[PDB]
């Protein structure tokens, strides 16, 4: 999965 | 609500105190008190409740796949039947994270996004407004699936157009929010182009930007500007 | 209960999912509907119920002993005062892991333990019993402080009694009681000498059996072992 | 803390 903050 | 009986402050220090115990749903029920007292977050607090409800979906997002994925298995030819209990299972967790972006997006709507002026907030809680119907979005099949979608992409838009006008391109909030968006272009709308095309322009620009910042700053900018350039080395 | 309504064998199918998911509250939550069935459990089912309720005390115990340090460090001279919370909030965490450890007690009494016949069954409740006994003791403070301790030792005594009458000194169960026994004598009984010496013949006995066994069971045996000189280490 | 299983 990508990254998210 | 069974926090109303507990201090505002009170809520933030045990909120706090769960975040060291690792007890994030305890984290997230503080919180969320703390929202329902009707005053206005500081910068700390709306990072106590975005951490708090982040780890939460984050669980059951990763639960969701692993059971999406053995129910996929289970519909492949040649796969023997064995009953209702995986779709119930992962119906359970579904509507339970469903239960729980309902309630964050029911504490931005009710009333953090409106009394919120500042870009620092406004475009904080928009973020989060796009975060929860993107989880929303992660799991619809249904007649809806297209409006939650586009619920997602409204608030992040209206997040990106503040962003863009009222912060510079380092902020830590504008490269969350575009990265976030960038990742909601990819998994979620179908526009891999326009999710490399942002997360690209988002990372150039802040690059250009970064002899502006103290040490301090350029540290946090630069973590973020990573995570960017992470997800570009992913998709290209 | 909740789960009265829902199949044995669908519960015991939605533990392992849960398992799988790394949903050890919901898993706890089946396996204790499927205990509420009436029927004796396999080997296997023992192991899944065991597997759910020891990650779910296993991570309030962590929480407790995060929030005991805090409070203990906001007790000492020189230590701003900072209100009720912290004490309020390790309480809530107390309590619910006391609730937790009587959920699995009472399944052990209500019936579980009464209806185990072969060695294998009763030393493992036997052995659960004293280790849920253990976990009340460790946070136990009050009147009853010394019958916790004493009704966790007697539980352990009676599983070790069995278990060396009735298993060879390489079987995991055996080996598994003996480590939690020999943990509880150090952390909970004041008794470092009994832990270390009932962890040495142990490990030797066990050592000294070996020779009996498939290349599989041999493997099962020497992982415990390590546990046993693990510890060992940790002690002297 | 010490190992149990
Ligand atoms: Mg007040
Ligand atoms: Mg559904
Ligand atoms: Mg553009
Ligand atoms: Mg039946
Ligand atoms: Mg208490
Ligand atoms: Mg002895």
């Amino acid at each position: 999965f990508p990254a998210t903050v | 609500g069974a926090m109303g009986s507990m201090e505002r402050a009170s809520l933030i220090q045990k909120a706090k105190l769960a975040e060291q115990a690792e007890r994030y749903e305890d984290m997230a029920a503080f919180m969320k008190g703390a929202v329902e007292k009707g005053e206005e977050l500081s910068c700390e607090e709306r990072n106590l409740l975005s951490v708090a409800y982040k780890n939460v979906v984050g669980g059951q997002r990763a639960a969701w796949r692993v059971l999406s994925s053995i129910e996929q298995k289970s519909n492949e030819e040649g796969s023997e039947e064995k009953g209702p209990e995986v779709r119930e299972y992962r119906e359970k967790v579904e509507t339970e994270l469903q239960g729980v972006c309902d309630t964050v997006l029911g504490l931005l709507d009710s009333h953090l996004i409106k009394e919120a002026g500042d870009a620092e907030s406004r475009v904080f809680y928009l973020k989060m407004k796009g975060d929860y119907y993107r989880y929303l979005a992660e799991v619809a099949t249904g007649d809806d699936k297209k409006r939650i979608i586009d619920s997602a992409r409204s608030a992040y838009q209206e997040a990106m157009d503040i962003s863009k006008k009222e912060m510079p391109p380092t902020n830590p909030i504008r490269l969350g929010l575009a990265l976030n968006f960038s990742v909601f272009h990819y998994e979620i709308a179908n526009s891999p182009e326009e999710a490399i095309s942002l997360a690209k322009t988002t990372f150039d620009e802040a690059m250009a930007d970064l002899h502006t910042l103290s040490e301090d700053s350029y540290k946090d900018s630069t973590l973020i500007m990573q995570l960017l350039r992470d997800n570009l080395t992913l998709w290209t």
